[PDB]
């Protein structure tokens, strides 16, 4: 068939765009996902329920890499997720195929969130409902970027998405300096996650990567035990 | 609340076609008469202003040395179909070596008067009248917004439409000569206009079987005025 | 490798008279060194005023018959007349030129009747240039047919002799004669003689034997 | 693709997008003008000048060609680009046929583009006026204007722009034949239209006369000063 | 009512309106009536003028040298369909060298008509086509509608006041696949002077007669021909 | 049938006609019928109905609107 | 039962309609009524009758006692084409 | 309500209305009836007289899609006759590309899977017809499909679709077609077409029989004259 070719976002007489302020809307009710980078790599955290005992956690997956360097997670809805990482997977390609190179990551969210803006403009559809956190280490500084459904993005040094948001970003502003090390905003990103989850925090409940220089990598359940043990 | 430009009535016409028929009752009126001698043809040209000047709008308009026109309701979209008449008659006469009739000179544009809609916007606004000398004499049409064209021998377009072709079916007669047939259509849009009368206001084209296509100007058009 | 082409020889010949036109060709269809058909005419009437010969390709002239037949209803369906000879004849050389890159090998002789009762003939090349004349000959036995119709017809080279238009009588056997001659000589001029002749009521035709080689 | 029909009938037979778009040139600036026998004069009025802008790209007349100049009122946007095209097409005609455009030529190639854009499908139609002034081969200055509904037209003085009702029912009471007497007697009927308008006194005012020969020539705004000093000053004495 | 604006939306009935407001359009043209011997179909219309100076609008088309349509609608979609019509003869006959049979060039008719009856924001062709022909099976008449829904009769009638016309039809069918042209073609004059109002009928310039012969090329009378055929009819009993 | 039976009605009365040439009415508009054509006769002065009189009552129950449309066919 | 439909008057409605909001007004001899409604072509009878009205407040709008022909015009372009912003009429006869 | 006019749009409780709309349009068609036989298919459709001026053989409600094939159809006969052309244009590319007669679990298959592309969107509309179709082959036995307007196909020992269509599969079973040979099915297909459409509602009809198997030699065609004769001279015997 064919299209519809004509944008269902217009502006209020207030002036605002009503659907990208409803699609934030999603990004609220979404899960709790926190991100901090401390001095050499950047610590991503999300936290994931089965609704029942009889799903299968060790089948789908948060946090996803992009690259050998950048890893990425998001709060929102769930298949508008997996869109935009295969996107996002295919752009990494088209930069190496000409340059060589291992895209850097300011370029990559330069790439990605002008995927969403395109997307919330053109003819017959609704825009995406998910936010995304990217990290990676690039020229040995770590990065961490927030994209929006709008297509705006940032630089945050640790930011919270999800449920709670605002109270996550108050608890990081109380315990986040300057100088950290990984493991130690490892025990500071769970414990940011312990202040919306519910009674039990296991080793499956939450699911947390991390880049270094040796690049970026997702923690196995494993020591995930580790770390959840010894904390609060 | 809206309809698309492609709905049928319940009474079961169409809603735009029947909306341009109204649209042509707000332009200048128009008439022509067929006479064996030769078809003659004028209109009114409803001068606003007294800073505009009077020649440089026109309502009759010549497709070929043998045919002529006239216009009425909206105007710039009449230029399109006078120019596809145009070069209608320029690829018959390419192809054929021959001159198009009056007739099928009609129908080519006609086919084009229904074509709007949402594939490949809206119908035209205008109602034309072909004065030509073919092969069967002088022939007079005139088409419609809905594509539909007939022969007529004394028609009179515009806005004093029905009041003019009451008072022209008493006037005519099978065996009129163009000498009069012309007198006979001054006493009639003398009626109908605002204005009086004068060289300015109106102006005429005659066609004829032996010349071509002739329009009147301010100096052989006055003649008749003044011995109305 | 595969030639799009072929010869499949074949002679047409008009006349135009006062108030006639009489357009004859031979009736063999043959390439190579063989033969096809002994019976296979040029002789197409269009209307009852107007008969086309084509010669040449033969596949061309099967293809070119069927294209005219069409755009002569499709002239009545739009204008409710038929063509007249002079119109066809405009008509046709813009249809031989919409394939100037790519030509049609056939070589076509209109006759026919004008709007005033004389006659008219029109000579086409493969490409669709023409003009019209009294008298043409086309095909394989041109070269044979116009240098006598030149001295009998157009009374060329000659001193003395008066000039009296060509009668219907003798222009028949001025045609039946110039065909017997030119079978003799050239080896694609066939056996039996299709001649139609175009008069202000109708249209006859008279067929006549040739030598069978 | 977008395909749907802006402008369609009323039932009572208008075309609402094009008189709504004649609303939207009747709030845009005044702009005024007459032809002489020998030299043709416009100018626009209500130039509302903030003293912190650059003055030249805030200009509304325009050359399309060395003989033909262009004014203008309604929305600017659309404007720019109609002259825009206008500008590709009068060269154009130059590759063609060697003369120069006569000024009724290029106003039938701007009314017939004007027209179709009323009838495509997916666009609303233009929101500008335009008056078109030029002396053509063999001398002859003549005007004209045209309608968003694409309906070129000629005059001998016309007005366009917010407040055009008063201005042209002040010229027919004033438009006589010793008006165009003199090149600097033309002029002195302009700033009397214009001052008869939204008030522009003297520095909202910007004519730019043409002597058939030359190209546009914008006066300063000294001899504006020294003409509505004298306009002002025969008016008076007398009353 | 919001079901009855687009092709496109069913009623909760299951009537699309869109539909059923063209035959409205074919209720509004004037009255034609066709009808068929054993060796002959005879089609018989009923012409409309404006004024009395203005000539009267023609419907019977020729297609080919043995179809021949009536119309009865808009006439701008009927010659939208005419064009249709006389290509689908032609070139059938450039392909295969033969008249294209009256019945298969139908099923092309009902196929073109269906497509905009389904489509979004296209209308339907309002025209009431009767079609009369031969086949090698004799004569035909068919009629169409803008429903796409085409049928085969022997004797039919649409128009404006064609029910009376029908009943004329059915009360003398038992007569028609017997006599020759003469009173064919009169019995068919007869029903057209039914669907009349009581005090003109028949005055050689609004009725046009079109005949196709087991012999006999599709031919069209146009008002002095038809003098001969329109002699010898009774006056109307009252 | 039935509402015709107090109306003096001549015999050229087909009502397997009258039938075919309503549909889409209902017991209502079938009985509206019978009384406008019951009024139609008394305008022009007749005492007993005629067919027409029943089709000019069928335009009235329908409620066509009148706009001027004699240009097609 | 009855669905008498009220349409707009065609043109000797319209003219008619003058002849009645007009009879009793200190008119010009001389002034044509059948130009007037050829000038009004989809209007309804309340306008027809805010035009006379309006014409005569022209006589009084200066000095004078009766209306002329140009008063007449005058007041054809401020109630048809200067009030046609308002109009009441177009979405009304879709009945919308 | 305004959530009942495109088939792209839910209700709020979770159906489509366009295409039980369309659905509703098939019971004013009148009453098409197929059952199969032990050793082939048998169709039948009782047909409306609407008018005397129709011709007999008008307008036929009982297509033929393929030389083994048939069809018959119930719903809006414009958009039958479109249908019968896709599946006609459907068999032609089967055998052009694999080259052989196309089998019926594949054929009704790619027909219904057109059918349901016309429920997913807003720019089209769903079609208003119910058919049948039906086969034999001597490799596959006799088949027996059919096809609803919103694109479910099942397959049956006897079907009916029409107006009365309940009343009319009461009677089907009441019948042994496991064993029956297609001679005595011919009168029995049109005796149980008889009892129903009382004579109130219609005034006359007429009776269009079809007929496959490998007594047809594995063709679809009609029925002769002479056999739906004696089926309607089985007629007047379901008075007693």
């Amino acid at each position: 068939e064919r299209g519809y070719s004509f944008s269902l976002t217009t502006f209020s007489p207030s002036g605002k765009l009503v659907q990208i302020e409803y699609a934030l809307a999603a990004v609220a009710g979404g899960a709790p996902s926190v991100g901090i980078k401390a001095a050499n790599g950047v610590v991503l955290a999300t936290e994931k329920k089965q609704k029942s005992i009889l799903y299968d956690e060790r089948s789908v997956h948060k946090v996803e890499p992009i690259t050998k360097h950048i890893g990425l997670v998001y709060s929102g809805m769930g298949p508008d997720y997996r869109v935009l990482v295969h996107r996002a997977r295919k752009l990494a390609q088209q930069y190496y195929l000409v340059y060589q190179e291992p895209i850097p990551t300011a370029q990559l969210v330069q790439r990605v969130a002008s995927v969403m803006q395109e997307y919330t403009q053109s003819g017959g559809v609704r825009p995406f409902g998910v936010s995304l956190l990217i990290c990676g280490w690039n020229e040995g500084r770590p990065y961490l970027f927030q994209s929006d459904p709008s297509g705006a993005y940032f630089a945050w040094k640790a930011t919270a998405m999800g449920k709670n948001y605002v109270n996550g970003k108050t608890f990081l502003e109380k315990r986040y300096n300057e100088d950290l090390e990984l493991e130690d905003a490892i025990h500071t990103a769970i414990l940011t996650l312990k202040e919306s989850f519910e009674g039990q925090m296991t080793e499956d409940n939450i699911e947390v990567g991390i880049c270094n220089e040796a690049g970026f990598r997702r923690l196995t359940p494993t020591e995930v035990k580790d770390y959840l043990a010894a904390i609060a | 609340y809206d309809r698309g430009v492609n709905t049928f009535s319940p009474e079961g016409r169409l809603f735009q076609v029947e909306y341009a028929i109204e649209a042509i009752k707000l332009g200048s009126t128009a008439i022509g008469i067929q006479t064996s001698e030769g078809v003659c043809l004028a209109v009114e040209k409803r001068i606003t202003s007294p800073l505009m000047e009077p020649s440089s709008i026109e309502k009759i308009v010549e497709i070929d040395a043998h045919i002529g026109c006239a216009m009425s309701g909206l105007i710039a979209d009449a230029k399109t179909l006078i120019d596809k008449a145009r070069v209608e008659t320029q690829n018959h006469w390419f192809t054929y070596n021959e001159t198009m009739t009056v007739e099928s000179v009609t129908q080519a544009v006609s086919n084009l008067a229904l074509q709007f809609g949402e594939e490949d916007s809206r119908p035209f606004g205008v109602a034309l009248l072909f004065g030509g000398v073919d092969e069967k004499g002088p022939q007079l049409f005139h088409m419609d917004p809905s594509g539909t064209f007939v022969q007529c021998d004394a028609r009179a377009i515009g806005s004093a439409s029905e009041g003019a072709q009451s008072s022209l079916q008493e006037v005519y007669h099978k065996s009129m000569t163009l000498k009069e047939a012309i007198k006979s259509s001054l006493i009639i849009l003398k009626q109908v206009m605002e204005e009086k009368l004068n060289a300015t206001n109106i102006e005429l084209a005659t066609v004829q079987p032996g010349q071509n296509f002739h329009m009147f100007t301010k100096e052989e058009l006055e003649e008749v005025i003044k011995d109305i | 490798r595969f030639s799009p082409y072929v010869f499949n020889g074949g002679t047409i010949l008009a006349i135009a008279g006062e108030d006639f036109a009489i357009v004859a060709s031979d009736t063999r269809l043959s390439e190579g060194f063989s033969i096809h058909t002994r019976d296979s005419p040029k002789c197409y009437k269009l209307t009852d005023k107007t008969v086309i010969g084509c010669s040449g390709f033969h596949g061309d002239c099967l293809t070119l018959t069927k294209i005219i037949e069409a755009r002569l209803k499709m002239y009545k369906h739009s204008n409710n007349k038929a063509m007249t000879t002079g119109a066809i004849a405009a008509m046709l050389s813009t249809i031989l030129y919409s394939r100037r890159f790519f030509p049609y090998y056939v070589y076509n002789i209109i006759g026919g009747l004008d709007e005033e009762g004389k006659g008219a003939v029109y000579s086409f090349d493969p490409v669709g240039s023409y003009q019209r004349d009294s008298f043409k000959a086309g095909g394989s036995a041109s070269a044979m047919l116009q240098p006598l119709l030149d001295n009998q017809v157009g009374f060329k080279n000659m001193q003395n002799v008066e000039h009296v238009p060509l009668s219907l009588d003798r222009a028949m056997r001025l045609v039946k004669d110039v065909f017997i001659s030119a079978a003799e000589r050239d080896v694609y001029t066939g056996d039996a003689l299709r001649i139609c002749i175009v008069t202000k009521e109708g249209i006859r035709e008279e067929t006549v034997s040739l030598r069978k080689d | 693709s977008y395909d749907r029909a802006i402008t369609v009938f009323s039932p009572d037979g208008h075309l609402f997008q094009v008189e709504y778009a004649q609303e939207a040139v009747k709030k845009g600036s005044t702009a005024v003008g007459v032809r002489g026998r020998d030299i043709v004069v416009l100018g626009v009025e209500k130039k509302s000048v903030a003293k912190l802008q650059d003055e030249r790209t805030v200009r509304k007349i325009c050359a399309l060609d060395d003989n033909v100049c262009m004014a203008f009122a309604g929305l600017t946007a659309d404007a720019r680009i109609v002259i825009n095209r206008a500008r590709v097409e009068c060269q154009s005609h130059r590759l063609t046929v060697e003369d120069p455009v006569t000024v009724e030529y290029i106003t039938r190639y701007i009314a017939s583009l004007k027209q179709r854009y009323t009838q495509s499908n997916g666009r609303r139609p233009f929101g500008i006026s335009a008056l078109i002034v030029g002396f053509d081969f063999d001398g002859t200055p003549r005007l004209y204007q045209t309608d968003p509904s694409g309906t070129y037209h000629a005059w001998k003085a016309n007005a366009i722009g917010r407040g055009a009702k008063s201005v042209r029912e002040f010229l027919e009471k004033n438009y006589t034949d010793e008006a165009i007497e003199t090149d600097d007697l033309t002029i002195k009927l302009v700033i009397k239209a214009l001052l008869e308008v939204v008030q522009s006194g003297g520095k909202n005012i910007e004519l730019a006369v043409m002597r058939r020969d030359q190209s546009l020539k914008i006066l300063n705004p000294e001899e504006i000063e020294k003409y509505v000093a004298e306009i002002e000053k025969e008016k008076e004495e007398n009353e | 009512n919001q079901y009855d604006n687009d092709v496109t939306v069913w009623s909760p009935q299951g009537r699309i309106h869109q539909i059923e407001y063209a035959m409205e359009a074919v209720k509004q043209g004037s009255a034609t009536v066709g009808l068929k011997s054993k060796t002959h179909a005879v089609l018989v219309a009923l012409k409309r003028a404006q004024s009395e100076l203005a000539a009267h609008q023609k419907k019977i088309l020729h297609v080919d040298n043995h179809i021949g349509i009536s119309i009865a609608g808009l006439t701008a979609d009927a010659r939208l369909l005419c064009n249709f019509m006389r290509q689908e003869c032609l070139d059938s006959r450039f392909v295969f060298d033969r008249p294209l049979p009256v019945s298969r060039l139908v099923s092309l008719i009902g196929s073109k008509t269906q497509i905009p009856t389904q489509r979004y924001g296209r209308r339907p062709y309002g025209v009431g086509l009767l079609i009369a022909g031969y086949d090698d099976m004799g004569p035909h008449i068919f009629q169409t509608c803008p429903s796409a829904n085409y049928f085969d009769c022997r004797a039919m009638s649409i128009g404006a006041r064609s029910q009376s016309a029908r009943t004329y039809l059915e009360r003398h069918m038992s007569e028609f696949m017997e006599c020759n042209l003469n009173e064919l073609v009169k019995h068919g004059l007869r029903a057209l002077r039914e669907t009349l109002p009581a005090e003109q009928d028949l005055t050689t310039k609004n009725v046009s007669i079109g005949i196709v012969g087991k012999d006999l090329e599709f031919t069209i009378y146009d008002d002095d021909d038809v003098s001969p055929f329109l002699e010898g009819l009774e006056e109307r009993p009252q | 049938q039935i509402h015709s039976r107090k109306m003096n009605v001549s015999p050229d009365v087909n009502y397997e006609e009258l039938a075919r040439c309503t549909d889409d009415f209902n017991g209502a508009q079938c009985k509206a019928v019978c009384v406008e054509a019951g009024m139609i006769a008394l305008r022009r002065g007749a005492t007993e109905l005629t067919h027409e009189d029943y089709m000019e009552g069928i335009l009235e129950v329908q409620a066509k609107k009148k706009a001027n449309l004699q240009y097609y066919a | 039962d009855r669905k008498i439909e009220f349409s707009l008057p065609d043109l000797e409605g319209r003219t008619h309609i003058f002849k009645i909001h007009a009879r009793s007004m200190s008119v010009e001899r001389d002034i044509r009524f059948e130009l007037l409604a050829r000038l009004c072509p989809n209007s309804t009878g309340a306008e027809i009758r805010s035009v006379c009205t309006e014409a005569g407040m022209f006589a009084i709008r200066a000095r004078r006692k009766i209306a002329t022909e140009k008063d007449f015009l005058e007041a054809v372009n401020k109630v048809i084409k200067s009030y046609a912003k308002f109009s009441a009429t177009p979405r009304y006869m879709t009945y919308n | 309500t305004g959530y009942d006019l495109s088939a792209s749009t839910f209700s709020p409780d979770g159906r489509v209305f366009q295409v039980e709309y369309a659905m509703k349009a098939v019971e004013n068609s009148s009453t098409a009836i197929g059952i199969r036989c032990k050793d082939g298919v048998v169709f039948g459709v009782e047909k409306l007289v609407l008018s005397k001026l129709y011709e007999e053989g008008s307008n036929k409600r009982l297509f033929n899609v393929d030389r083994h094939v048939g069809m018959a159809v119930a719903g809006l006969l414009a958009d039958a006759r479109s249908l019968a052309d896709i599946a006609r244009e459907e068999a032609s590319n089967f055998r052009s590309n694999f080259g052989y007669n196309i089998p019926l679990k594949h054929l009704a298959d790619r027909v219904a899977m057109y059918v349901h592309a016309y429920t997913l969107y807003s720019a089209v509309r769903p079609f208003g017809c119910s058919f049948m179709l039906g086969s034999y082959s001597v490799n596959d036995g006799a088949q027996l499909y059919m096809i609803d307007p919103s694109g479910v196909s099942y397959g049956y020992w006897g079907c009916a679709i029409g107006k009365a269509r309940q009343a009319a599969k009461t009677e089907i079973e009441k019948l042994q077609m496991k064993e029956m040979t297609c001679r005595d099915i011919v009168k029995e297909v049109a005796k149980i077409i008889y009892i129903v459409h009382d004579e109130v509602k219609d005034k006359a009809f007429e009776l269009e029989l079809s007929w496959v198997g490998e007594l047809t030699n594995g063709r679809h065609e009609i029925v002769p004259k002479d056999i739906r004769e004696e089926a309607e001279k089985y007629a007047k015997e379901s008075l007693k």
